[PDB]
């Protein structure tokens, strides 16, 4: 029998965008770009200030 | 006289029915400047005291 193992979720692409409002800047969102395998991730950022 | 605030996309206008007036001595007139001003310059004469 052949198979394969899961792929581990890594981060490929990421990037925060705030939708322009009329009335001044909406709220950024972060989007993100990842490949990999898992049932669920969690994900943590850590501030380099 | 017409109301104007920030639209969706970028403002939006509500106005309001135009209006006229005049003003004359029938117009009632709060003043509020008082008087004792030296040299007076009115339709009436030209006194100095």
């Amino acid at each position: 029998t052949n198979f394969r193992t899961k792929e581990k979720p890594i981060i490929v692409a990421a990037r925060s965008e705030s939708e322009p409002v009329d009335v001044g800047v909406g709220a950024p969102i972060v989007v993100v770009e990842t490949t990999g395998e898992a049932s669920y991730c969690t994900i943590e950022l850590k501030s380099t200030a | 006289v017409s109301s104007i605030a920030w639209g969706p996309n970028r403002q939006d206008i509500t106005e309001s029915a135009p209006a006229t007036f005049i003003l004359n001595e029938d117009t009632p007139l709060d003043n509020s400047f008082v008087n004792e001003t030296g040299i007076d310059v009115n339709y009436a004469f030209i006194k100095g005291s």
